[PDB]
RNA sequence: GUUCGCGAAGCUUCGUGGACAUUUGGUCAAUUUGAAACAAUACAGAGAUGAUCAGCAGUUCCCCUGCAUAAGGAUGAACCGUUUUACAAAGAGAUUUAU
RNA sequence: GUAUGUCUAAAGUUAUGCUCUUAUUUACUAACAA
């Protein structure tokens, strides 16, 4: 079945929301205050708490952490996946290498 | 007692030293506060001040508050805020160690965060990953301006110095390595001493090199790797087991 | 990235208030383990408590060790991570370590992996934790006024603090060498010494099968002296 | 046409925070304080970079202290951001200094006016702004034009000489130049200090340009060819066996270039 | 402390009930031991190849300068070292063992 | 002569057919002289 229009609306809604958020994040991240104008509570147990973002001096670096680290990625291919081809060529498969 | 009296000033900010050490190089570097265009010769020197604890220790703003951290500059014996200081001014004890025992896992008694690893020297503030209580005490040769003392004399003087600042688990001087290993009752205490006698003098008024104390290079109080000696290793293991029994019974 | 994981802070640490107000600086420090930016959270435990508590490590690191992000202690038992790994190693097994790679690049890499470390696999699932606990439980079941003494027969394992505290209970200075065991004790006054002696592994002369003991002392002493 | 949505100004934004306060300060005080501030900033930046051997003079005229080792020299070639910043401060330092002089009892107000005018009409000649950002020649040229215009409306019956003030239109020019550049310097110096703090991005990837077009082309080509041959080749041969292939290709290319037919016997 | 109500002395003064106002900042703490970088002295002094030269690339868990997706750092640097198995099938000869 | 690249810059981590003697070539190198 070619996908349902209603379900396409779902997917679009989800992914569109996601990408808009991502782009917002990217934008408010960057130092160019110019691109700030194209930007489209918690509990840590049964125990309860209020999260806040303290506004910091607009001289000091916004994100003190980030420093362009080189980082090697671990693959995390914990689940194994096959590579699975179905053939068995003997006559043409052995006569060819002499040519190839 | 310390609690009987208010803490005296170590030294007034007039008497305090400036942040322009020694001109080690040709020009000063503003953003680093170090020197530059030349690193000819060693940087380190001997502390002008020392924690004379009974003459200094006392009440603070902190002793009113319940500030859980001790004054680095008290340990160094140079705090310019005496009773007006937020950080405390006295030798750490079971009561205060006990008081801050939650937080002190992650950070020092000087309220500064420990790190993953020891600084290659074992020189800076300890790692969180170890709960070390044992200070290596190098540079005794330098700390006494090349005074040919007896090993007994050395170890005794060392004892006199570090026993004053914290309860001792053990001390042992090593003639063959010209150094100390000064295990302490508590990690807080260890931290405190490690700053309190960093860059200090082992010399005394009775010694003849008393006015040359400044001119040498101070005590190199660093942290100690555990001994290869299996004589103490076994003991350590036993201690660990004992501790484990405590906590494990405490879980239920 | 998005603030997907929440902060992993324990109770004791955080303090007994129904509502604290903490702040989050995102991308707010490199952690204390893996040198890697993360959302730094911090708060005064009370309003008027001077000590802020800042979240030292990153959330991934926390999860990995299965610990608090402020205490560096296991979120279940509130104990040092190394210690808990030792405990786990002891019961149910022989070997459970949580090796942090002390090389700045590799640590980052390790942190990135979504894989629990030795002890963390036990303490994550509460059932397994409980099991471990129960197994652990199962496993369980003449005064010349000298002011200056020379104490001998000192257990190698005993510390000076234990000694001095004991003395205080029986009531100053003290010198001990665990090599020799020539416990060169000295009192702040002679009257105090008198008081002590009158109040009396406590073998105690007053210099200024005991035979074999003396021999053992002897050899040990000699060895110490050679050192 | 000015875009309207961005109605959060810089000063307004700053006002919103706690870390700024406001005061009524004399304009000369503001100037002098800003020279001091600017000087501290630039020195901090330079020292941070490590190159303490570049001594800033208080007149914002940068020069090296020692003879520079080649490495050191390379390090110290500060870019068109820092130098441009310096030049703007130099400009400012001049006029503020003139005001100070005026107000410090040295020079008469007419003398001040002339001084300011001189500065504006000779920004080129007083601060190598053009060096770093050459489009400032337009501004300089404009100022020159103004001077030419002004003087010859200022010296109709009056003879020749230096004593004309009237610094308005030139001043306007310089203001508009600053308006133009404020964005540019926010970007430039932004990136600069970011580099000082955060390392430079390690996802460098270079674009094609006229200079590296050919190399890129050829690498793309050999990648394509290699791919095709692997697709063709039924044994699933190793990369080392692709080396033979691509090397073969290279030779073929050369042969074509020569006009010698490339007829290797053993191929398929 | 202001003020609005009350009481006790002389519109003035002492005591009383209100209203107003009611949580700053810290990721930090003052020099060695929690991190710069060159610098100096010494030593060599630069890719092809015989020799002399322009380079542009590429890989890199190397970066620096640069506003940079220009460009330049010696063609920025390092890459040149090490190197055994999806190990087979067939024949011949020699040795042993068994039937 | 350089880029560039190494080097140094001080404090002690607790374990029991040949040898010979010479003279000559050629090559390379040489901020050494001509
Ligand atoms: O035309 P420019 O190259 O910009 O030079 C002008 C010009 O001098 P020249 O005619 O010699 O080039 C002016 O001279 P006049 O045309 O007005 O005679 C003179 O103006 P004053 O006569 O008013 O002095 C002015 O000099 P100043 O800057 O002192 O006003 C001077 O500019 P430069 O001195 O920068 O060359
Ligand atoms: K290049
Ligand atoms: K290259
Ligand atoms: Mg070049
Ligand atoms: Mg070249
Ligand atoms: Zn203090
Ligand atoms: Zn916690
Ligand atoms: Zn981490």
């Amino acid at each position: 079945p070619l996908p349902t229009k209603a379900e396409i609306q779902e997917c679009t809604a989800r992914t569109k929301s996601y990408i808009q958020r991502l782009v917002n994040a990217k934008l408010a991240n960057s130092n160019n205050r110019a691109s700030s104008r194209y930007v489209t509570l918690l509990l840590n147990n049964s125990h309860h708490i209020e999260v806040v973002s303290k506004q910091m001096d607009p001289l000091l670096p916004r994100f003190v952490g980030k420093k362009a680290r080189k980082v090697v990625a671990p693959t995390e291919n914990d689940e194994v996946v096959p590579v699975l081809h179905m053939d068995g060529s003997n006559d043409r498969g052995e006569a060819d290498p002499n040519e190839w | 007692s310390w609690r009987d009296k208010s803490a005296k000033v170590q030294v007034k900010e007039s008497e305090l030293p400036s942040s322009i050490p020694a001109q080690t190089g040709l020009t000063f570097n503003i953003w680093y506060n170090k020197w530059s265009q030349g690193f000819a010769g060693n940087t380190r020197f001997v502390s002008p001040f020392a924690l004379q604890p009974q003459l200094h220790s006392g009440k603070t703003r902190g002793d009113n508050d319940g500030q859980l951290f001790f004054c680095l500059f008290f340990a160094k014996g140079m705090c310019c805020l005496g009773p007006k200081c937020e950080y405390l001014h006295h030798i750490p004890d079971e009561e205060d160690i006990g008081k801050l025992a939650l937080r002190t896992e992650v950070l020092d008694c000087f309220g500064r965060e420990k790190f993953a690893d020891y600084r290659e020297d074992m020189g800076g503030i300890g790692s969180f990953r170890k709960k070390n209580k044992t200070l290596y005490v190098g540079g005794i040769d330098g700390a006494l301006n090349s005074k040919h003392l007896k090993p007994a004399q050395i170890e005794s003087r060392i004892r006199f110095v570090f026993s004053r600042l914290g309860d001792i688990d053990r001390i042992r001087y090593v003639e063959s390595k010209n150094c100390g290993f000064v295990k302490f009752k508590y990690q807080a205490n260890a931290e405190f001493a490690k700053e309190a006698m960093s860059n200090q003098t082992l010399l005394l008024p009775s010694d003849k090199e008393w006015d040359d104390r400044r001119e040498g290079t101070g005590l190199l109080v660093k942290w100690a790797n555990e001994d290869p000696d299996p004589a103490a290793q076994k003991r350590l293991q036993e201690e660990l087991k004992l501790e484990s029994l405590n906590m494990m019974v405490h879980l239920i | 990235e998005i603030n997907e994981p929440p902060p992993n802070i324990c109770e004791q640490c955080l303090g007994d208030e129904a509502n604290i107000r903490m702040t989050k600086i995102p991308q707010g420090s490199e952690c204390k383990i893996c040198t890697l930016p993360f959302t730094l959270y911090h708060f005064k435990t009370s309003k008027r408590s001077n000590n802020i508590i800042k979240t030292l490590i990153c959330v991934r690191c926390a999860t990995q060790r299965n610990i608090c992000q402020c205490c560096m202690l296991d979120s279940r038992w509130h104990i040092p991570i190394q210690l808990r790994d030792h405990l786990i190693s002891l019961v149910n097994e022989e070997n459970v370590m949580t090796e942090e790679a002390k090389n700045d690049m590799m640590k980052r890499f390790l942190s990135l992996k979504n894989v629990k470390l030795g002890g963390a696999q036990i303490t994550s699932d509460p059932s397994e934790a409980d099991n471990i606990v129960d197994k652990l439980k199962n496993i369980l079941l003449k005064n010349p006024s000298t002011k200056s003494f020379f104490l001998y027969n000192i257990d190698a394992s005993i510390p000076e603090w234990k000694i001095t505290d004991t003395v205080s209970q029986l009531l100053l200075s003290l010198i001990v060498n665990h090599k020799a065991k020539c416990g060169g004790l000295r009192f702040q006054s002679s009257e105090l010494g008198e008081r002590f002696v009158s109040k009396i592994i406590f073998i105690i002369p007053w210099s200024s099968t005991a035979e074999n003991i003396k021999l053992s002392l002897s050899l040990n002493k000699l060895i110490q002296l050679e050192l | 046409l000015p875009t309207n949505h961005n109605k959060t100004k810089l000063l307004k934004s700053l006002k919103n925070t706690k870390y700024f306060q406001q005061t009524t300060i004399d304009w000369v005080e503001a100037g002098l304080q800003l020279c001091r501030q600017g000087h501290n900033m630039l020195n901090l930046l330079i020292h941070r970079k490590g190159l303490t051997y570049l001594h800033l003079d208080y007149n914002f005229n940068l020069k090296p202290t020692k003879t520079l080792t080649t490495k050191e020299r390379k390090k110290s070639r500060l870019g068109n951001s820092f130098h441009l910043m310096r030049e703007l401060l130099k400009m400012m330092k001049l006029i503020v200094d003139t005001h100070v002089q005026f107000r410090l009892g040295n020079v008469d107000a007419f003398q001040l006016a002339d001084g300011i005018h001189y500065i504006l009409n000779h920004i080129g000649q007083l601060t190598g702004i053009y060096r770093y950002k050459y489009k400032v020649m337009h501004q300089i040229r404009a100022c020159k034009d103004l001077k030419h215009i002004i003087y010859y409306k200022f010296n109709k019956n009056l003879g020749k000489g230096p004593g004309c003030g009237f610094w308005q239109p030139a001043w306007r020019v310089w203001l508009n130049f600053l308006r133009g550049t404020i964005p540019l310097l926010e970007r430039y110096i932004g990136n600069l200090i970011t580099r000082q703090f955060e390392g430079r991005s390690n996802e460098i990837v270079k674009t094609t340009t006229k200079q590296r077009l050919d190399a890129y082309y050829d690498l793309e080509l050999r990648n394509s060819v290699m791919d095709d041959i692997l697709e063709m080749m039924p044994e699933s041969i190793r990369q080392k066996k692709a080396r033979t292939i691509l090397q073969h290709l290279s030779e073929a290319w050369r042969c074509w270039k020569a006009n010698i037919p490339w007829d290797v016997p053993g191929m398929p």
